[PDB]
RNA sequence: AGGGGAUCGAAGAUGAUCAGAUACCGUCGUAGUCUUAACCAUAAACUAUGCCGACUAGGGAUCGGGUGGUGUUUUGACCCACUCGGCACCUUACGAGAAAUCAAAGUCUUUGGGUUCUGGGGGGAGUAUGGUCGCAAGGCUGAAACUUAAAGGAAUUG
RNA sequence: GAUGAUG
């Protein structure tokens, strides 16, 4: 959100769940952002380097948080046959 | 829906529906019964 | 009624704890150590505090009492804690599966050593 | 993605079958049916080994990302975990619950038990409750063992497995460790298999 | 407020439901609201079972029982200690003891 | 007083009232 | 009995967007559901959808995002002139920046500030913002 | 003095987070109140009222005072808390320190064109709490908060100059009013407007980049 | 108005209790209770919740019909899975509510699927009066003068 | 499962 001369005046642009695409609140304590470690071609994790993931409050309280995972790892090749679209 | 009508074509009944129920406020129908000047002592007037 | 208050409940628990090998089974020599190992301010509440402690020690013979541990009671633990049996109980000792279970092992290829056995509701 | 040598060995696919961590619950809850594989007569569901293991590597690499190897929490009240749990904590370096969760560990900051980790990983959503209630105050990450009928409400990453048998709960307990070894270089060779035998993790009660 | 969502009786899908007489205080109470109660009990108490025993024409004769099915109004059900007062939580319970 | 009976004493009333006028007709 | 069906296909995207689903279906279709649509989304707000044939007046399936707030029908479809467009927007739009009422004229299903473009209105049908 | 508890007050007092917006952004929990006030120093605290409690007993009537605190920046930023205790003086000084660990941003956009800066809220927004409903509307320049005096002032100390409002319920029981004004007020962030639309990339929460610091 | 009239039993008659007891309790007992013909039109007639339609969470039990399993004991009865239509029930709060609580009492200040009926502080009053229906008891329709600062709903500590 | 009104 700019003004009339490209400044932002923005106090901060929030986070959105990557499930269902809404925004993260201040105070969802519910939600939570999970780190994937990537690994190396030896088979060893690469320290600081993620495959990162967030997830709202109502997504994980509603149940679907462990489904969502599947399907949005496995986009990212860190699943092989776990989740199937034509269910 | 709520219960009163909405069609386009429902004007009448809105109309009477809402004649009939002014009656239970009390300003509207001691205004219209006259009643100020049937009955109250000063019949209408600021001093008597 | 001669039930024993917390301040008595706890100060003989604080003594064994510390104390194992130095206490005995003997109220007159228990009285005794009490006064070298603590500060008390009464006769009576000395006898006392001797007197709880002697008993949960005969209760220590008969085994472990829950809620107190020292030294010599834990260290026995950790050991049985390492124990690790001759042979795994997993080891393929002759593995029986039923008829579905061996379908999942041709659907995500891994050849094993099955026997099927049929089961029924 | 990961190299091929992360694949499920066959040595591996007789520990999980021979502990019965396929033989699941007769009935299933909705969030759990890409679990399953297919229904033996008498109702015993048996679980795809194969998600098993899958979900346990990305499990094993959620917990290596870490900083610190303190902040990883495990939990098991009941006790054919209890063992376990300990014993995950010692090889890797997680600090472990075993037996009873005081209520306020997570949000009560002035209590004994205080800890706010980044990640707990539980052994059966249905009776630590209190652990997974707690986390959701406090946006820690939840990892739990579940079977085709347990809860998976404000679980992430649920490991399908028998939760019903000893040595399957060791057996999950066990691979973790090894994984997670694995993947911080502890261990060297992913290829030899570890030299602690799995049975140190299962229950004992003479 | 309404106290309990079946009303105090076992009645949903049904307009009537004929009723029946308390076995103390002859008061009418519908079927399904009565509190009933199945007594079966040996024709010779637990004391005189070794007299009759003996007296007994016939070797080994099997006591006879007695059934009886009673109902209960809520009052004398009260007030005879078959159900009690019971809090709101344990109120929902439906098990037997 | 209880409603009922209230109602029972309004027509026991009525019922008066109705045969005193009815000896004007 | 089934007097619109703009409001049921409007009310299951609205009942599915806000528990969090990525898609709905929609019985029966139309043309009037279609054009709707058309318009939200060309301003982002739903994603591709595709119509089912069963020669009896057919199924949606519509793809969804995340971006969609509310959406619904105004009943009856009441006449607008075209000075009380800026009295409808300012009662049913969030902010006077973004959101759209969807109103049928004789040019078509447009959107309002279409409308002003063109220079054209009719009755309206609904909104989505 | 100040000891810090917490992981994040242990970062906050080493001075490896800067700005209050971080801890927003990754919506960390505030447990102590002196990460709120090393952080906003210019938070101004003003109270509602204090009304007085009581509850039966064999002999008589226990009393005690309950106070509202409202604390805010005047540049977005604002807290509400409310605490019971046996003097009034008590009552107030918790009440400020509840306040300080409920501070919310505020979001604030244009009614017309984007000329200089935010003056009014982005959307309208409504919040309820018993009966008690409070909606807000952007306003032009020149309206100013037309609310009641206690509402009125918890928009001020939130930076909003211009601001319509409505309100439905019972409206005396006052805590209720400021409470469901602060839901409206903070509601208005999780409102997607379509100029968030765009996609950033998550960034590494501070708790984990300077995991070092925060173990001691 | 005929028939029937055993039991129970407004009225009524009696014994006891009591300061009184024209009440509760014990014993009698007419109308009634049952049936045919013809009236009456009311109830806490209650789920205190109008009807048609679409959509939104998990678990199991049961009633009726149908499909698959040549399932298993002797077409039928059972058993496993599935489905349409019912009476309901257990857990939860995305949601609703002043709360009790609710899978509808949700998808309502982000207020519009179609439609019908009723309410406007407590009393006077469901009263007076005029119509209309009934053999009668009464039913439907139904005010005003005047009086009043509180009546009331759900929960909380005593 | 006898009696027990009022301030």
């Amino acid at each position: 959100m700019e003004n009339d001369k490209g400044q932002l005046v923005e106090l901060y642009v929030p986070r959105k769940c990557s499930a269902t695409n809404r925004i993260i609140k201040a105070d969802d304590h519910a939600s939570v952002q999970i780190n994937v470690a990537k690994v190396d071609e030896e088979g060893r994790a690469i320290p600081g380097e993620y495959v990162t993931y967030a997830l709202s409050g109502y997504v994980r309280s509603r149940g679907e948080s462990d489904d969502s995972l599947n399907r949005l790892a496995q986009n990212d090749g860190l699943l092989k046959n776990v989740w199937s679209y034509s269910r | 829906g709520k219960g009163k009508p909405r069609g386009l074509n429902s004007a009448r009944k809105l109309r009477v529906h809402r004649r009939n129920n002014r009656w239970a406020e009390n300003n509207y129908k001691k205004r219209l019964l006259g009643t100020a000047f049937k009955s109250s002592p000063f019949g209408g007037s600021s001093h008597a | 009624g001669r039930v024993r208050t917390k301040t008595v409940k706890r100060a003989s628990k604080a003594l064994i704890e510390r104390y194992y090998p130095k206490l005995t089974l003997d109220f007159q020599t228990n009285k005794r150590l009490c006064d070298e190992i603590a500060t008390i301010q009464s006769k009576r509440l000395r006898n006392k505090i001797a007197g709880y402690t002697t008993h949960l020690m005969k209760r220590i013979q008969k085994g472990p009492v829950r809620g107190i541990s020292f030294k010599l009671q834990e260290e026995e633990r950790e050991r049985k804690d390492q124990y690790v049996p001759e042979v795994s109980a997993l080891d393929l000792s002759r593995l029986n599966v039923d008829n579905q279970t061996s379908d999942l092992v041709k659907s995500l290829g891994l050849k094993l050593p099955l026997s099927v056995i049929n089961v029924s509701a | 993605s990961l190299p091929a040598t992360f694949d499920l060995t066959p040595e591996d696919a007789q520990l999980l079958l021979a502990a019965n961590t396929h033989l699941g619950a007769r009935n299933v809850q909705v969030h759990q049916e890409p679990y399953v594989f297919n229904a033996r007569p008498d109702g015993v569901h048996v679980i795809n080994v194969g998600k098993t293991w899958e979900k346990l590597v990305l499990a094993a690499r959620i917990i290596a990302a870490i900083p610190n190897p303190e902040d990883v929490v495990a939990i098991s009240s009941r006790t054919f975990g209890q063992r376990a749990v300990l014993k995950f904590a010692a090889h890797t370096g997680a600090t472990p619950i075993a037996g009873r969760f005081t209520p306020g560990s997570f949000t009560n900051y002035i209590t004994r038990s205080f800890k706010e980790p980044r990640l707990v990983i539980v052994t059966d959503p249905r009776s630590d409750a209190q652990a997974i209630k707690e986390a959701s105050y406090v946006n820690i990450p939840v990892i739990a063992l579940t079977d085709l009928d347990s809860p998976s409400e404000f679980v992430d990453v649920a490991i399908p497995c028998n939760n019903r048998g000893k040595h399957s709960i060791g057996l999950i307990w066990y691979l973790l460790a090894r994984e997670v070894l694995r993947l911080r270089g502890a261990l060297v060779d992913r290829t030899q298999p570890w030299s602690i035998m799995p049975d140190l993790y299962f229950y004992r009660d003479p | 407020p309404k106290k309990r969502a079946s009303n105090g009786r076992n009645k949903k899908g049904r307009g009537h439901v004929k009723p029946v007489r308390c076995v103390n205080c002859s008061k009418s109470i519908p079927k399904d609201k009565a509190i009933k109660r199945m007594a079966i009990r040996n024709i010779v108490e637990a004391a005189a079972v070794r007299d009759l025993s003996e007296a007994s024409v016939y070797p080994e004769y099997a006591l006879p029982k007695t059934y009886n099915k009673l109902h209960y109004c809520v009052s004398c059900a009260i007030h005879a200690r078959i159900v009690r007062v019971r809090s709101r939580e344990d109120r929902k319970n439906r098990a037997p003891p | 007083m209880r409603a009922k009976w209230r109602k029972k004493r309004t027509r026991r009333l009525k019922r008066k009232r109705r045969k005193v006028r009815a000896r004007s007709k | 009995t089934r007097s619109s069906v703009l409001a049921d296909a409007l009310n299951a995207i609205n009942n599915a967007e806000k528990t969090g689903k990525r898609q709905v279906l929609i019985r029966p279709s139309s043309k009037v559901i279609i054009k709707f649509l058309q318009v939200m989304q060309k301003h982002g707000y739903i994603g591709e959808f595709e119509y089912i044939d069963d020669h009896r007046s057919g199924k949606i399936v519509v793809q969804l995002n995340g971006r969609l707030n509310k959406c619904g029908v105004i009943s009856p479809r009441f006449n607008v002139k075209i000075g009380d467009i800026e009295k409808w927007t300012a009662n049913l739009l969030p902010a006077r920046q973004f959101g759209y009422v969807i109103l049928t004229t004789s040019a078509g299903i447009m959107d309002h500030e279409e409308a002003r473009r063109k220079h054209v209105s009719g009755k309206i049908l609904g909104f989505v913002y | 003095g100040w000891v810090p508890v917490t992981k994040l007050g242990r970062l906050v007092k080493a001075g490896k987070i800067t700005t209050i917006e971080e801890i927003f952004l990754h919506s960390l929990p505030v447990k102590e109140f002196q990460i709120i006030d090393t952080l906003l120093p210019g938070l101004q605290d003003e109270v509602m009222n204090i009304k007085p409690v009581q509850k039966q007993t064999r002999a008589g009537q226990r009393t005690r005072f309950k106070a509202v605190v409202v604390v805010g920046d005047s540049n977005g930023h604002v807290g509400l808390g409310i605490k019971t205790a046996k003097e009034v003086a008590g009552a107030i000084r918790a009440g400020i320190i509840i306040a300080k660990l409920s501070v919310i941003p505020i979001r604030r956009g244009y009614w017309g064109t984007n000329l200089g800066q935010p003056h009014s809220l982005a959307t309208k927004t409504t919040g309820k709490c018993g009966s008690v409903t409070v909606r807000l509307i952007p306003a032009p320049r020149g309206s100013g908060i037309v609310a009641s005096p206690a509402v009125k002032k918890l928009l001020q100390l939130a930076g909003v100059e211009d601001v319509y409002t409505q309100s439905n319920g019972k409206t005396r029981t006052l805590e209720n009013t400021l409470k469901a004004a602060f839901v409206a007020i903070g509601n208005t962030y999780g409102f997607l407007t379509p100029n968030l639309w765009a996609e950033q990339p998550l960034p590494v929460s501070p708790l984990d980049i300077y995991s070092d610091e925060a173990s001691a």
